């Protein structure tokens, strides 16, 4: 009740001392699909439930390439995620052109974290309310963010976000010893995520229709696997 | 109605501009002109808001207003924003002539006017101009002419016209003896029977009202306008038959 | 209090007030310190009383004393961010002013300066009065010693002597008895020191308390410059007196 | 009612109802009729009864001449139109300056819509509460040409409407009176039929009608004692039918 | 989008009347009284100094200004206001007459345009309107001696004798039992002063009094000799001392 | 330069000491073979220390160095006392970010109590060199070889001004457009000294 | 009269006993923060920062609580996450800037004002809201050791020991006990060990947490902000434990 | 830190750079008509054969605020521009008077210029099409 | 908005196809107590006489003067707009208008224009300060001397200056000398004639302005 009255924009601090339309955007990462992130040391992959609005339509790409060497998985609104999307490619296009140089994960990560901080803080505009993955690969290894439209970024070996997403985390978070340890073998990296991701399945089941998979590795570019070229992985 | 009255950019459930309806309405809080046409002349015709006896008289610039040397105006409204459309509109006049060499017609520069008062309500952070006008001019295309404009943007032409505190009184009055063919001199005492009869003092005294004339016969088809001093006013109410 | 859009923004109230600069007023008065400020016979000296509760707080980084300029020094009665933010404009005034004319800045001229941005903020909607009260004091080539005072709803005035705080009737009549006794309108003494004595002494009786070198600020303007006196001047002067 | 208050706001059944307080504007003013004939473009209007103080020589015309082979007519507010009939004329002229051929009708047609519907792209603005019609010929073509625009910027094409006060008991008459299969064949039967129509819900039609013909190669004929003629020739027909 | 335009401040109400100009109005009747009037050979300024505070200096404040040699002026409401007015009306005179004609402006067209900057504060979405009153007292050639009072709406009237303030109706029926048309500069002095010592509910004194008069040329305050056609200021403000002789003294 | 602009045929020198620094220069102002000024003074305050001389064209070095006098204002208001490379930095970027549109030398001698008095220069263009002394101007070309024989390190405070006297003597000797009195300030820990010596005392060395 | 009805809902507004309620949410926002302390020793500074255990999923050595503004600038903060980061990446753009323009360190006075005027400008305008994160920096300098703390409103000051959070008040408690017990000054270990004993002390909200130290000395880390070793920060989570 | 207006010619030219008046019929021509310069007055034109005093002069003010404001950048911090930029433009946003062009008494107050006259201020400097307030709400309003 | 570059272009045209375009001396010494500024009286339209009593002395303020040379429309406009100023700055400070200020005004004014204003000025005057006597460039500079000479009858009124200047003059030396560099301007050049003007400005005195002092 009293909620209602502190919670207009993104100018407004309550009484108790919250900020409420900053939660709402990040409440809406949950109406989003399920997507899942990890790597061991030298592969970094992402896999993706696919969503279709009924049976005569396609499916939502959920897997984005922004560059040869890195790539991001999204669960929540959808312009937001086009606009991220467009403004890390950007970004890595414009570290080519000028330096001849690969930009870094990191570097990707604070660059999305300094452009969602400021719709918080001003009025006129609106918060963010996308979850992305980002997987990559650079001169320090294989790397995987998961970056949080509040406007925050923190870097993990496996994680799981979107919607019944607490299951596959569980998983990752218990067999962490078993996947951290796959190098050079991109397979058993792919069908640890595919387990991860079908345990957050409900009532569900993986079709050639609803997955995607995402690989970026040393010698391995940012490749994309859908329909049947996930029909292998089952 | 409350609901849809706090800016000049919001139409009512019934398609109604509240602030537009107040800005005509605050026409009423000021005092009487009246313009009437006669065959050979115009005269506008002002009643002052004067309440002190220490007030300047002989400067006489609160009605009646001349914008180049063949059209005149009476104010109806606060004059602060008329000096500012006056302004406007002497401007416009200069420029006309600057262009083509020749003298605004009436009609031109009432439509300018007209069309900058109704701007004047589209943006939301303008309020209408809370001023009406009587305009009295001569030009070749069509002669004498008496036009009206009120905030709302809207003019009319008119043979003989009254604005401000007493408009349905003394337009009552005028149309019981108003003639299309009546002389100037018979206009004036028109208009001073009309201000008198529709005054709510005590005596239409001289000190209270203006007075100004548009004539021909200076030297020849030559238009002039004569604006009329307390003396003038004074011998003239004498002459009428009022004092 | 204030009922309708005259209680976000500075417009007029049906009785003709503008509520939020009365509300600025009453921000300035939140530190619960008095200021004090006389002019001798070729100085100016102004003393702040100095509250630092706290045990954790460092208290040579708290002070409402400020350097505007080689001649100019401000006091501020308000909370310090508003007061810091006014120090710098202050001080860019003044610089600007050298740059553009040619020659110092005076103390009237600054204050009339602030009085006018304050003026501003009176009248803009989008704007906020800051929630202080400045007193600009210098020593004046033409003039001699100045004291000048601004507030949140832009007036600017010169005093002889001035206080502000919660307690400044008190101090505002003890200094207005001890004039009536001289009837001279400033101070006689010669020695910056010695009118420092005074004001201290006066501060003492006018708030009834006992002053520690801790619990005050003190600052000097002579002809050539206004400086700050640390705590060991401030010691040396209380035990002279 | 909570979301009315905005030319953004979408209602919760899909509304946006400042548009809708436009159309109620433009229902007070005086009624305007356009009946395409077979070879012409009637515009018919509304007067209201002129008073006796008020000086006929000037007085604005209810049908404003936009270019020399297209005519606008108008219901709602009148300083508005007059607005809208200004930058019309501006178009026209630039136009036939940009590219040496005169506007046709659905050009100048989709050109004011575009403005009434910039001029419902802001906060700060307030939409004309003026509806129009436009009628013409396309010039170098036989093809009447009669169009409505409302304040939202949206235009159609008829082949006879009423906008304004009353306007549904003429559109009613229209719809029971005209055919499409069969347009009016003449001039005067095109008009006959404007001022039957007219008179539905005019209290005294000889002072209160208002008749321009349009026709191709840019005619453009206003009427008069003529219109005074249809009148009476109306009246002795009913009479002689009772 | 929404930061391109700001709604008006100053509406109308349904009476037809605009409430910010009004409270204005209200808040300037709440000021300390001021007051005008005309003689045959000068015009009178005066106002009280309401002072604040017994240690304020009152040489310091002065709410009597000069706008041109010619022209002074003084104000009941809110200071600030009237300042940033004076300022901009002296930058006003030498910007529009004097570097065009080389001349200062006559006594009504700079009235005309303090009073056009007055209207312009009242069509914004942006400030409110100025809460002063201003009488502004001249000379020029062509018209002799003028007085003019300007409201906050912008609206300006030409004035014998007037006054403005909390007890603006009480001087004015004294002004209007003290008022003809073969008055002195000297009687003019002596009935502001009259009227003024009605309205002080203080110390009456020469420091607590401002006056000015618009009367002959001062060649003593030219600053320089040489060029007979040069006509020295008009424009005079009495000194504390002047005062306390004209208390003293009938 | 500008056709018809005034240009600065001047004599400068700056030279470091053991105590400080000092500047110095002649008095001559030309309007190409006219004397349009026999005393004029070139050293310029930025500071309270802080001490310039100009070349190139008058009205730029005049413009540059009241900027420069008020960003020194500016900093002090906020940290105090500015050093001298802060001071040689802000004319730096002057010079340089308008070296299109102004023709502008300056040189720069300070004291602080941390250098303990430095001298840069920055010729045409806008480059910065610091140095143990710099000479500058028409006359200075005359003299590069006598200061390079007598020029040390760590000098007394009168040594320092003879060997100032000495060259701009001959500097003034050999140039035309280098005039009549030798204007120095002696900057060091005491404060800021000013000697001026005459025709007669100097061309008699 | 914590709650000001009419007068909270616009960030530049006064009420009518001329405080700013928007500034004092900010302010309630900061105190359910996590805790972090600052201690100022003979010559330096230690920040000292208590963390909630995460997953093991984080990558260990990339999960840092104590930002370095720089060299020698160490900044830690309570309150909005997003807010803290932001205010740090400004503090950096100063540092950077100063460093370059005057070819020195930037004093921690100057950057504790340049901070606290971005802080208070964001209290001018109804389009911006003010910074939900009071701020712990601290660093050493030509002067030696600054220690300041600075408040959504942009008031900041120079303290001995700072404390924020949730565990403010036995925090702040400890820490003037700790002023009380050594009037001569504290070394830079001993300043370790009690802001582990503080952190240790506070702790109690129930529920798994970790200690994160860092310091900045002369004498110990030459006038560098560095993270306390392995060893010592060992030795000061048992000499903590053992206090308890 | 620039003193003489620098980098004030264009790198490139089109013929719908100026997006206020382009045709309606050809969106990527401007409209002769509603500029009301002549009627032949091709923008290449005004490529050449300028004083070379004209850009100083039009651009002079605006250079001495960018290096005020770098000053004080270097000097104070980020926040006194951002506040001295932020001043401006709020006063010069809620400023909308079609029928005059004098400025307001608080942008001069803003940038001391209360008591200061120049050429500018003295000459501040009849048509068929566009000179009527609906093209200044248009413009203002970005219609 | 400011002077206009309108019909440049056409100008430049015009002098390109044969269109022909249409088309003093001044001492300042500085006495004990105050400054003298004097001029002659000559005003030419090339070889042609067109006034024999010219006056060239102008005020900045009451007890601040200058007189010019060069371009006399830009003259006169500079002289009339730093008057202007100063005027307003007196009135907002509440002050007596200092000579360094119009100096400073005059100077920022003169290089924003980048010599395109030809005014060249010689300046006296006396303020709170003392007495102060400038020399001003059309393209910015300004210099400070004890006597200074102007116009193309600079020379001969600079060589009667150089052979009878003293540090302690009186107020009628420092006239009599003003007046007879003027008259060696008038005797020797050909640009200078008729008359001679003073102005004396005393410090704590009204400025006495002398019209013709010999004839």
């Amino acid at each position: 009740m009293f909620r209602n009255n502190y919670d207009g924009d993104t100018v407004t601090f309550s009484p108790t001392g919250r900020l409420f339309q900053v939660e709402y955007a990040l409440e809406a990462i949950k109406q989003g699909s399920v997507t899942v992130g990890l790597r061991s040391n030298t592969h970094a992959v992402l896999v993706a439930l696919k969503r279709n609005a009924d049976e005569l339509s396609s499916y939502q790409k959920k897997i984005i390439k922004c560059d040869e060497h890195m790539g991001l998985s999204l669960a929540g609104l959808a312009p937001d995620a086009r606009v991220l999307s467009n403004y890390l490619r950007q970004q890595c296009n414009y570290s080519s052109l000028v330096f001849n140089r690969k930009l870094a994960v990191e570097r990707a990560g604070h660059l999305l974290c300094d452009k969602a901080q400021k719709n918080t803080q001003s009025y006129g505009g609106r918060p963010y309310g996308v979850g992305l993955l980002i997987i990559g690969y650079d001169k320090s290894g294989a790397h995987l963010l998961e970056f949080q439209p509040s406007g925050n970024v923190t870097e993990l070996y496996g994680t799981a976000i979107g919607a019944r997403s607490q299951g596959a985390k569980t998983y990752l978070e218990r067999t962490l010893d078993t996947f951290i340890k796959i190098d050079g073998n991109p397979d058993e990296l792919i069908k640890a995520g595919v387990e991860a991701i079908s345990q957050s399945l409900r009532d569900e089941s993986l079709t050639v229709d609803n997955l995607s998979i995402a690989i970026v590795g040393k010698d391995t570019p940012f490749t994309i696997y859908d329909g049947e070229a996930v029909a292998k992985y089952i | 109605s409350r609901r849809y009255d706090s800016r000049t950019t919001i139409f009512s459930p019934e398609g109604r501009l509240y602030q537009v309806e107040y800005a005509l309405e605050s026409i009423s809080h000021a005092g009487t002109a009246i313009g009437i046409m006669a065959s050979d002349g115009i005269v506008l015709a002002a009643e002052r808001k004067v309440t002190s006896t220490l007030l300047e008289q002989d400067t006489s610039t609160e009605k009646l207003y001349k914008l180049n040397d063949k059209i005149a105006v009476a104010v109806a409204g606060l004059t602060a924003d008329a000096e500012i459309l006056i302004n406007t509109a002497r401007i416009h006049a200069q420029n006309y002539l600057k262009t083509y060499n020749e003298d605004i017609p009436v009609e031109i520069l009432v439509r300018r006017l007209s069309d900058i008062k109704q701007g004047y309500t589209q943006h939301g952070g303008l309020r209408p101009f809370g001023v009406s006008f009587i305009y009295a001019g001569y030009d070749d295309r069509y002669g004498y002419q008496l036009y009206t404009s009120n905030p709302s943007g809207n003019y009319t032409g008119w043979k003989a016209i009254s604005v401000g505190a007493n408009t349905s009184a003394a337009q009552t009055l005028l149309q019981m003896d108003y003639k299309d063919d009546m002389k100037v001199d018979d206009a004036i005492e028109l208009a001073l029977k009309t201000l008198s009869k529709t005054t709510d003092s005590s005596a239409l005294t001289y000190d209270r009202l203006e007075f100004a004339t548009i004539r021909k016969g200076a030297n020849d088809g030559e238009v002039y306008q004569k604006i009329f001093k307390p003396q003038e006013i004074k011998d003239i109410l004498v002459k009428t038959g009022i004092t | 209090s204030a009922a309708g859009y005259d209680r976000h923004i500075t417009i007029f109230s049906p009785e003709g007030r503008l509520y939020q600069v009365e509300y600025a007023f009453k921000a300035t008065n939140q530190t619960n310190i008095n200021s004090l400020a006389v002019r001798g016979k070729d100085c100016t000296v102004v003393i702040s009383q100095k509250k630092v509760p706290d045990k954790l707080l460092d208290p040579t980084t708290v002070s409402y004393i400020f350097c505007i300029s080689r001649t100019i020094g401000m006091v501020v009665n308000g909370p310090i961010p508003d007061a810091r933010n006014a120090a710098l404009r202050a001080k860019a005034e003044a610089a600007e002013f050298r740059y553009k004319y040619g020659y110092d800045m005076p103390c009237d001229v600054l204050a009339k300066r602030m009085a006018n941005l304050s003026q501003i903020y009176t009248q803009r909607a989008y704007m906020r009065p800051l929630g202080v009260i400045l007193t600009f004091v210098s020593v004046d080539e033409e003039l001699g010693p100045s004291i000048y005072k601004t507030d949140p709803a832009g007036y600017y005035v010169g005093y002889k002597a001035t206080a502000t705080g919660p307690k400044q009737q008190e101090i505002t009549t003890n200094l207005e008895n001890h004039f009536k006794k001289s009837k001279i309108d400033h101070i006689n003494e010669e020695s910056w020191e010695k009118v420092v004595e005074f004001a201290i002494t006066h501060m003492i009786d006018a708030l009834g308390t006992e002053f520690s070198k801790n619990d005050l600020e003190v600052g000097v303007a002579t002809k050539d410059k206004f400086f700050t006196l640390s705590a060991e001047n401030i010691e040396e002067r209380l035990v002279a007196i | 009612s909570g979301y009315d208050r905005a030319l953004s706001i979408f209602s919760p059944d899909g509304h946006i109802f400042q548009v809708e307080y436009a159309l109620e504007a433009v229902k007070r003013g005086t009624c305007a009729v356009g009946v395409k004939g077979k070879n012409c473009v009637v515009l018919g209007c509304e007067r209201r009864s002129t008073l006796k103080l008020q000086d006929t020589r000037i007085t604005p015309s209810k049908v404003s001449k936009i270019d020399s082979h297209v005519v606008l007519s108008f219901s709602g507010l009148n300083a508005d139109s007059r607005i809208l009939i200004e930058k019309a004329r501006v178009e026209a002229q630039s136009h036939r300056l940009t590219l040496e051929d005169p506007v046709t009708v659905e050009y100048l047609t989709r050109y004011v819509a575009g403005v009434q519907q910039r001029y419902t792209q802001s906060g700060g603005v307030r939409p004309f509460g003026v509806s129009t019609l436009i009628a013409g010929f396309d010039p170098r073509d036989d093809e009447p040409k009669l169009y409505q625009t409302e304040p939202s910027g949206i235009y159609s094409s008829w082949s006879a409407q009423t906008i304004g006060r009353n306007s549904k008991t003429v559109r009613e008459f229209l719809e029971k009176n005209y055919d499409r299969k069969e347009p009016p064949a003449t001039v005067e039967e095109c008009v006959k039929l404007t001022v039957r129509s007219l008179l539905e819900v005019v209290q005294t039609g000889a002072k209160n009608i208002e008749i321009t013909v349009v026709k191709p190669d840019s005619d453009i004929v206003a009427l008069s004692e003529e219109i005074n003629q249809y009148v009476t020739q109306i009246e002795q027909e009913k009479q002689e039918q009772q | 989008m929404t930061d391109r335009y700001s709604f008006s401040l100053t509406t109308f109400s349904p009476s037809g009347k605009l409430g910010q100009i009004d409270y204005a109005l209200t808040a300037v009747k709440q000021g300390v009284t001021s007051l005008g009037i005309k003689a045959t050979n000068g015009v009178v300024i005066a106002t009280e100094k309401k002072s604040s505070s017994p240690l304020a200096m009152s040489e310091t404040l002065s709410k009597v200004s000069l706008l041109t040699p010619d022209i002074g002026a003084v104000y009941s409401g809110m200071g600030p206001d009237y300042r940033v007015l004076v300022d901009k009306s002296r930058k006003v005179a030498h910007t529009s007459y004097k570097r065009i004609y080389g001349e200062y402006p006559p006594t009504k067209l700079l009235v005309s345009e303090v009073a056009k900057i007055m209207q312009e504060a009242t069509q914004s979405g942006g400030v409110r309107p100025f809460g002063v009153s201003l009488l502004i007292a001249g000379h020029d050639e062509f018209n002799g001696f003028s007085l003019y009072q300007v409201d906050p709406s912008g609206s300006y009237f030409p004035w014998k004798a007037t006054a403005i303030g909390k007890g603006s109706v009480a001087a004015k029926t004294f002004l209007e039992k003290r008022w003809n048309d073969e008055l002195e500069l000297e009687d003019a002095i002596h009935i502001a002063l009259l009227t003024l010592k009605e309205s002080v509910e203080g110390e009456f004194n020469g420091d607590t009094i401002e006056l000015a008069i618009i009367g002959d040329e001062n060649p003593d305050l030219l600053g320089y000799t040489g060029i007979p056609t040069d006509k020295g200021p008009r424009f005079r403000k009495l000194t504390s001392q002047e005062i306390n002789d004209r208390l003293e003294a009938l | 330069l500008k056709k018809g602009e005034v240009s600065l045929g001047t004599s400068i020198m700056a030279v470091t000491f053991k105590d400080g620094v000092i500047l110095g220069a002649d008095s001559r102002t030309t309007t190409g073979a006219y004397i349009a000024n026999r005393v004029t003074d070139k050293l310029t305050r930025v500071h309270d220390k802080i001490w310039c001389c100009r070349s190139g064209s008058a009205a730029d070095t005049q413009a540059i160095a009241d900027i420069v006098q008020y960003h020194l204002e500016l900093y002090t208001s906020q940290y105090g006392t500015p050093s001298t490379e802060t001071a040689a930095s802000v004319f730096k970027e002057l010079c340089y970010e308008n070296k299109d549109n102004l023709t502008a030398g300056i040189i720069v001698a300070g004291y602080d109590d941390k250098n303990k008095g430095e001298v840069y220069t920055i010729p045409l263009g806008g480059s910065v060199h610091k140095l143990p002394y710099a000479i500058a101007g028409s006359g200075s070309t005359f003299i590069y070889g006598y200061c390079d024989k007598n020029f040390r390190e760590n000098m007394s405070k009168e040594e320092t001004v003879d060997f100032i006297k000495h060259s701009l003597s001959q500097a003034i000797k050999w140039d035309g457009s280098s005039g009549g009195v030798i204007r120095m300030v002696v900057l060091t820990a005491a404060g800021v000294e000013r000697l001026i010596f005459y025709p007669d005392e100097y061309e008699q060395l | 009269t914590s709650i000001g009805t009419g007068y909270d809902l616009s960030n530049s507004v006064f009420s009518p006993d001329g405080r700013n309620f928007q500034v004092e949410y900010a302010v309630k926002a900061v105190e359910n923060g996590t805790t972090s302390i600052g201690i100022k020793c003979n010559d330096g500074v230690v920040f000292a920062v208590e963390k909630l255990i995460t997953s093991k999923l984080l990558v260990p050595q990339k999960n840092v609580k104590i930002q370095v503004v720089d060299r020698h600038i160490g900044c830690v903060y309570s309150g909005l996450i997003p807010d803290g980061r932001h205010l740090v990446n400004r503090g950096r753009e100063e540092a950077a800037s100063f460093k370059k323009l005057y070819k020195t360190p930037i004093p921690i006075p100057a950057f504790a004002d340049r901070l606290g005027q971005y802080v208070q400008a964001h209290t001018l305008y109804n389009s911006v809201r003010p910074f939900g994160v009071s701020t712990i920096f601290g660093g050493v300098d030509k002067n030696g050791a600054h220690l300041y703390m600075l408040e959504p409103s942009g008031s900041y000051w120079g303290y001995k020991g700072a404390a924020t959070g949730k565990g403010r008040q036995s925090a702040k408690a400890e820490l003037e006990k700790l002023v009380d017990h050594h009037p001569e000054g504290l070394s830079a270990r001993e300043a370790v060990k009690q802001a582990a004993k503080i952190i240790y002390l506070a702790h109690e909200d129930k529920k798994d947490f970790e200690l994160e130290i860092s310091w900045c000395s002369l004498s110990e880390t030459n006038g560098l902000h560095k993270f306390v070793k392995g060893d010592l920060l060992q030795e000061a989570i048992d000499f903590a434990q053992k206090e308890i | 830190m620039n003193i003489v207006p620098q980098d004030t010619f264009k790198s490139q030219v089109s013929t719908d750079q100026d997006k206020s008046v382009l045709s309606s019929a050809v969106p990527s021509l401007p409209d002769t008509l509603r500029q009301q310069e002549g009627g032949a007055v091709p923008l290449s034109t005004q490529l050449n054969d300028r004083h070379p005093l004209e850009s100083t002069l039009k651009n002079w003010e605006t250079t001495q605020r960018q290096r005020q404001m770098e000053q004080y950048r270097q000097i104070f911090g980020i926040a006194e521009p951002m506040k001295r930029t932020m001043e401006m433009e709020i006063v010069n946003r809620t400023d909308f008077n079609p029928l005059s062009t004098n400025g307001s008494i608080h942008r001069d107050i803003l940038l001391n210029k209360e008591c200061s006259i120049d050429w500018e201020d003295v000459y501040p400097g009849s048509t068929m099409v566009g000179d009527d307030v609906h093209s200044k709400i248009e413009k203002q309003l970005g219609i | 908005a400011g002077l206009s570059f309108d019909n440049y272009q056409r100008n430049n045209f015009l002098a390109e196809n044969s269109h022909t375009q249409p088309k003093t001396t001044i001492v300042g010494v500085k006495f004990n107590n105050g400054v003298v500024i004097a001029a002659d009286t000559r005003s030419t339209q090339g070889p042609i006489v067109a006034d024999k009593n010219c006056a060239k002395l102008h005020r900045i303020s009451p007890k601040i003067w200058c007189a010019g040379a060069g371009t006399a429309a830009d003259t006169e406009a500079v002289t009339q707009l730093i008057g202007s100023n100063i005027e307003l700055h007196s009135l907002y400070t509440s002050r007596e208008p200092r000579v360094v200020s119009a100096l400073q005004m005059l100077k920022q004014h003169l290089f924003k224009y980048q010599g395109h204003i030809g005014a060249y000025l010689i300046v006296a005057g006396v303020d709170p300060t003392g007495s102060h006597l400038f020399s001003i460039h059309a393209h910015g500079s300004t210099d400070v001397g004890y006597y200074l000479s102007l116009g193309s009858g600079s020379l001969a009124a600079m060589a009667v200056l150089e052979s009878h200047w003293k540090q302690d003059l009186t107020k009628e030396e420092a006239i009599k000398l003003a007046s007879d560099a003027i008259q060696a301007g008038i005797w020797n050049d050909l640009g200078s004639g008729s008359n001679v003007d003073v102005c004396v400005m005393e410090i704590g005195k009204d400025a006495e302005y002398l019209r013709n002092y010999t004839p």
